[PDB]
């Protein structure tokens, strides 16, 4: 296998590379929150409809109890996972009325009234590319089929799923909550009441967060709205196209229905007794020496329900550390600016939209990317009257000929005056100082 | 049965599910073949004369019916074991291929007729499979197959070069050469006859005495029954919570009409779980399918029994018009039966909730149903059902020129919990398993 | 208040209560009692009714230790997450958002619990809007004005720059305010003068 | 130092020895060799062992 490109950098001792363009790149992150809530019924799935099978297990009673005292905990988990997830901010934040966000196109990412969910396009695409199999009503299980559906197996061996307590509507409408108050109030709103700004000003103080003077945006606001509408179109058609992605609540769904499907199918073992079948043996065997058979099936059929019950535990401490994970990033990077190095995405980071998912959160994280780079000669200091001259913010670069002072992350040259620079010390002590003139108003 | 759950006298409040205690079965049911046949136990039990133990005769029992009291007059059984099936529970059965395989063996050989077992009869004559079912039967016969001077005409295989198989025959006279040298088919030192004749006097020991020895080997195959036991059929039950009994195999559930195609040389078909479905009807010739009896799927919403004692019943996955036909109110209490219908009545995508009003209002979550339906307690006093509200409406006023600063602020103090350790445990295996 | 110790207390004392009270299981012998079984049987035919009780009270104890081991799991992520916090706000001041409660964090103390740790986080939240008209430049003698920290703001007739938490309108000179280019590409951009002292 | 990647190691190795000397268990038998039961008991009433 091969690690990577090989690859090398020009480093000298007097050299700098300064970035002269940049791009706004948005990024998908998917992270799974909950999972499914089943319910056992011990008695039924044991001993299905023997009296004799129930008073034999009516010793082992207290497994029956910790079993359904795990599964409970298990459940109300699961819907406490949504709750501190998407139920971040408790106000419905309505959506304006009017859309001029300075050339801003938000249209693929909010709420479309037309369908019947107010969903946007982004959130029925996701919807539409996991399969989530189950909706099975009982009374359909009741005749005209053999159960090769499984479900009315399930049913009738006594294996129920529980309903999420937040239907799909409620989290999009958090979803569209915070989507609201994240475009009309930048990070105010979850600090406190929402305070309006219009949404230049809210990217120029981002801007501002990551580095970059905010002269930058104002002259290059229709190339940064243009960049921005060009990638989440892509991300639209990208995500319209090919359904390798959402593989994690795929493949939950997948775990969950397997776990369902082969305690199902473990009912059909001997388990070292003349048959896996009660009334076999409730039926050629009278009530002593069957007792026996009978314990075996019942010693078996508990292993398997604690074996199930324990990898459920299991799934479901990894399942709460991803939405604690999730809620920190819902907190920390759509409610405000985040200086954590790629916690949001590559680059630096500007924004983050919330959308909803299968049992899932989908970040959108917008994020600032330099590029077309420039060498440049650089010096640390410039002694002019026998002083040294220290840049109060950015370096100092050389085109050859002459000497500017710049900012870091963007190439922007300015003239060495004195309010550009502090003075500290003589020049005899730094190491690499560069003879200049420095001009005063 | 909220109570009887939890094991306990008080109730919190909340929502719970219960186990199944509601519907007991009350009628049984026997759907035996018509065959009117007696069975010739006597052809058998009672023939002038039985077969050698190393020539052993074997015959096929079909198409009658087991009775076996007709001989409780006639002969008494001394031995009498049955492998693979209790002795009680033969009249509940019918079986596929019954075999009757009859000879006449020495008083103190009986006991070697019984799978494991070792010897000379066991090992030359006959031998039983160690997987056998079916029942061995003996009983003496001294008084005719013995007569005064000695009855000869009973033989048995002395010598052989190996062990039988099970269920094998031999019946060749080869000179046994028991030494090197070659017999060459003529008899003489270290050359027997492989048979010998047993010499029944009807004044030696016990355990030289003739037996009869009858085995019967059968199998619960699934095939149409040919020989039954001695009961007698009753009319179809459906949809009901009773007790069936189709050509020996008993079960518990409700009968209702179905429809399958079948092969006809089998009988029973099973589902995914080993579980017995099909079957064909030996008096009608009708399928019908079984549907376990039991429900699952009912939840009690209740506040503490310190406020109040009335529950509302949430049926899973139930639509609210056959909720009682789901759960069998017909053969219910009363008291069960005022919570399966009634005018509070509520149809949400979780299922049927009986026992709540459904208001228009929208309040926090107080106990959660589920689907964004909750419930609570409020004012009399009653149990109400709603939707629950996410938050309070707002709206922000957004336009192009326009920000809000704050003028004032506030400091504020909150608390954060958080555990950190828990209890340090240890044991005492061998105090816990073993207590001195 | 203080539901999760007390819960934790709860779980661990139903645990060992659980396990004491399942000591009276058959697990398929004639009794759940040794002495009844040492006393009616002899040495062989009893070997099978204890083993079938050791084998029951096996299965309790390795199903309490793997439920003792879970629960240990997420006791020991709750103490990371506490030693984090009490790491990031309480030795000193934290600019993630909503980490150490709502509003700007200010500072945090800790206080001792039965099993645990409370940490009271003292924030600061503004209050008292007011609406103000705003604009992103100022173009004064051809060229763009831009704040250095601050925004433009008005309150009708005049225009003042201001810090953005907090309202406190100050002149427009020159040392409030940098120079890059002229006003012909900053849209929304208002007329207004600028002081020099 | 490094005592966390020497415990690691050190419980994987430990319960890898564990997993291999618990064969030794009766379990309720009459012993702990296949072979023995497989030697001197027929095919039935050896079922259980
Ligand atoms: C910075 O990059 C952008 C994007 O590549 C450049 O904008 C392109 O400019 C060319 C020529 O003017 C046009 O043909 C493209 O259509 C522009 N792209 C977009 C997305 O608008 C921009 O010119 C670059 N700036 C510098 C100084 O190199
Ligand atoms: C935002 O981008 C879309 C995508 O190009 C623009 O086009 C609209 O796309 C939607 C699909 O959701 C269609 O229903 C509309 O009919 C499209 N409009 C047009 C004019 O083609 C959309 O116009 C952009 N929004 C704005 C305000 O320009
Ligand atoms: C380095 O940058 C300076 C400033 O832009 C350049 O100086 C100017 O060069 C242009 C020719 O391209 C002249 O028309 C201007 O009059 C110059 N300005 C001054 C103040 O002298 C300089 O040429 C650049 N050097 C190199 C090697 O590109
Ligand atoms: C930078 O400029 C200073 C002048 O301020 C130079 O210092 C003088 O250098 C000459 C030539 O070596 C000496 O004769 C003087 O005695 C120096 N004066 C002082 C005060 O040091 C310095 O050499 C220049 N450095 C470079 C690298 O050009
Ligand atoms: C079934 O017949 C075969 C064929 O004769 C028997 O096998 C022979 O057994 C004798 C006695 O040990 C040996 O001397 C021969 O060498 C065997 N021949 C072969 C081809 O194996 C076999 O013993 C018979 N089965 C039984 C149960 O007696
Ligand atoms: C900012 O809020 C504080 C807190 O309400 C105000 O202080 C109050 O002022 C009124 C009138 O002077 C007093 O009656 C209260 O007793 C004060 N409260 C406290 C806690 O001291 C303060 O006046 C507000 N400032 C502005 C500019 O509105
Ligand atoms: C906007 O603010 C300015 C500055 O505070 C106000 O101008 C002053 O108004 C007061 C009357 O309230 C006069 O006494 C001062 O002489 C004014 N100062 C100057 C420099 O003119 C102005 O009135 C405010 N406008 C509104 C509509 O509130
Ligand atoms: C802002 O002020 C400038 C003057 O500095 C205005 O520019 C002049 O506007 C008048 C009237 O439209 C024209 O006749 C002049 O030719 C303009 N001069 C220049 C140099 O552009 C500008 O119109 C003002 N803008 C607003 C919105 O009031
Ligand atoms: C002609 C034989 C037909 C066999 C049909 C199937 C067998 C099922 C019934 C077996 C009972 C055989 C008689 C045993 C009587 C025991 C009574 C006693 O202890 O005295
Ligand atoms: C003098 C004894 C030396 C042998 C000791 C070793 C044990 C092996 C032989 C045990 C069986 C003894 C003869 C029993 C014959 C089978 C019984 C029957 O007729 O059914
Ligand atoms: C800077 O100079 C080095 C050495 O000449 C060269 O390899 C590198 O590509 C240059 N950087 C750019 C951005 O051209
Ligand atoms: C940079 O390295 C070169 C190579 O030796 C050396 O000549 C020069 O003096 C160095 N400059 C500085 C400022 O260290
Ligand atoms: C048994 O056979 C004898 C002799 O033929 C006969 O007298 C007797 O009636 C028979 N008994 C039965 C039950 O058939
Ligand atoms: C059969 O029963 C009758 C009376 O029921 C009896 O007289 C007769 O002796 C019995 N048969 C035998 C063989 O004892
Ligand atoms: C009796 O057996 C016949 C033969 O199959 C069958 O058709 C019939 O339904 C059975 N029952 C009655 C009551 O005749
Ligand atoms: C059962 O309820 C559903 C609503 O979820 C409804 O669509 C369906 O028609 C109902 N069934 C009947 C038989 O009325
Ligand atoms: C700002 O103006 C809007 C529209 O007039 C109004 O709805 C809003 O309440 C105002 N804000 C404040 C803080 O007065
Ligand atoms: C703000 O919006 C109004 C109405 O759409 C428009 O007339 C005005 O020119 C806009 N101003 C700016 C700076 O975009």
């Amino acid at each position: 296998m091969s690690l990577g490109a090989e690859n090398s950098v020009a480093y000298s001792n007097n050299s700098i590379a300064i970035p002269t363009n940049f791009t706004i790149s948005v990024t998908t992150e998917i992270l799974p929150v909950s999972m499914t809530k089943t319910s056992v019924d011990c008695t039924m799935y044991i001993c299905g409809d023997s009296t004799e099978c129930s008073n034999l297990l009516l010793q082992y009673g207290s497994f029956c109890t910790q079993l359904n005292r795990a599964l409970t905990g298990i459940a109300v988990e699961q819907d406490k996972n949504t709750q501190e997830v998407f139920a971040q901010v408790k106000q419905i934040y309505k959506t304006p009325q009017i859309k001029d966000f300075g050339g801003f196109n938000f249209s693929q990412i909010l709420p479309d009234p037309s369908k019947p969910s107010k969903r946007s396009f982004i959130e029925d695409l996701l919807f539409n590319k996991v399969t989530l199999a189950d909706i099975k009503q009982y009374g359909d299980c009741l005749g005209d089929i053999a159960a090769r559906d499984l479900i009315c197996a399930q049913k009738f061996n006594g294996l129920t799923v529980l309903p999420p307590l937040l239907t799909d509507e409620m989290i999009a409408q958090y979803t569209s909550a915070l989507l609201a108050g994240t475009i009309t109030s930048g990070w105010t709103f979850g600090a406190g009441a929402a305070l309006q700004i219009p949404f230049a000003m809210q990217m120029a103080y981002r801007f501002n967060g990551i580095g970059v003077t905010q002269n930058v945006l104002y002259e290059n606001q229709k190339l940064i709205a243009n960049q921005f509408n060009s990638a989440i179109g892509k991300i639209q058609d990208s995500l319209s196209s090919t359904a390798s992605a959402l593989g994690k609540l795929q493949d939950v769904v997948n775990q969950n229905a397997q776990a369902l499907n082969t305690l199902v199918k473990q009912l059909s073992s001997n388990f070292g007794a003349i048959s896996s079948v009660l009334n076999d043996i409730l039926s050629r065997l009278d009530k002593v020496e069957a007792e026996v058979q009978i314990d075996r099936l019942i010693t078996g059929r508990l292993q398997s329900l604690q074996t199930y019950v324990t990898q459920q535990l299991i799934r479901a401490a990894e399942i709460r550390a991803s939405a604690n994970l999730a809620a920190t990033k819902m907190s920390e990077c759509v409610l405000g600016q985040s200086k954590r190095v790629d916690f949001c995405g590559k680059g630096y980071h500007l924004m983050s939209f919330p959308q909803s998912a299968p049992h899932g959160v989908v970040f959108l994280h917008v994020t600032y990317v330099p590029a077309q780079e420039k060498n440049f000669t650089t010096a640390p200091a410039i002694c002019h009257d026998g002083k040294a001259h220290f840049p109060r913010e950015g370096v100092f670069v050389s085109n050859g000929t002459h000497w500017f002072v710049t900012q870091r992350n963007f190439y922007e040259p300015q003239i060495i005056t004195t309010d550009n620079t502090f003075v500290s010390g003589n020049c005899d002590v730094v190491i690499g100082i560069v003879n200049n003139t420095v001009y005063d108003p | 049965e909220t109570k009887c759950t939890l094991k306990s006298f008080t109730v919190e409040k909340g929502i719970y599910q219960t186990s199944n205690f509601r519907v007991q079965p009350t009628e049984s049911i026997v759907r035996f073949p018509n065959i009117t046949n007696l069975c010739p136990f006597g052809e058998v039990f009672n023939a002038t004369t039985f077969a050698s133990v190393y020539a052993w005769n074997r015959k096929r029992i079909s198409n009658c019916v087991a009775d076996y009291s007709v001989l409780y007059n006639s002969t008494s059984f001394s031995t009498f074991k049955c492998y693979g099936v209790s002795p009680t529970k033969l009249n509940d059965l019918c079986f596929t291929n019954v075999y009757a395989d009859s000879f006449v063996v020495r008083g103190d050989e009986v006991r070697q007729i019984a799978p494991g077992q070792t010897g000379k009869i066991a090992d030359y004559n006959y031998k039983l499979p160690d997987d056998f079912t079916g029942c061995v039967i003996a009983w003496n016969s001294n008084n005719l197959d013995s007569k005064v001077g000695g009855n000869y005409n009973y033989l048995y295989r002395l010598f052989r070069k190996s062990n039988l198989k099970p269920f094998e025959r031999d019946i060749s006279t080869e000179i046994y050469q028991a030494g090197s040298t070659p017999c060459n088919g003529v008899e003489g030192f270290n050359c027997y006859f492989p048979l010998q004749s047993y010499g029944f006097h009807p004044t030696n020991g016990v355990g030289y005495q003739p037996y009869r020895v009858v085995v019967l080997s059968f199998e619960l195959l699934n095939a149409p029954a040919t020989v039954c036991g001695p009961k007698k059929s009753t009319n179809l039950i459906k949809n009901k919570c009773v007790n069936f009994n189709f050509n020996g195999l008993t079960g518990t559930g409700v009968l209702t009409e179905s429809n399958k195609k079948f092969l006809p040389f089998q009988q029973f078909g099973r589902d995914i779980a080993d579980t017995t479905d099909a079957v064909r009807d030996p008096q009608t010739l009708e399928i019908l399918d079984i549907t376990p009896c039991s429900f699952g799927g009912v939840s009690v919403i209740t506040p503490g029994t310190n406020a109040s004692n009335q529950v509302a019943v949430l049926y899973q996955d139930v639509n609210c018009t056959e909720v009682p036909v789901a759960i069998h109110a017909n053969q219910l209490t009363p008291t069960w039966r005022v919570y399966s219908t009634g005018s509070n009545v509520f149809q949400t995508r979780a299922g049927c909730l009986i026992g709540a009003e459904h208001v228009n209002n929208s309040y926090e979550c107080d106990i959660p149903i589920g689907a964004g339906i909750c419930a609570s307690y409020q004012t009399s006093q009653s149990i109400i059902a709603y939707t629950m509200s996410l938050g309070a409406e707002n709206s922000v006023a957004y336009s192009n020129n326009s920000i809000a600063i704050p003028t004032n602020f506030t400091i504020s103090v909150t608390t954060e919990i958080l555990p950190v350790s828990m209890t340090k445990t240890s044991v005492d295996c061998t105090m816990y398993i073993c207590g001195d």
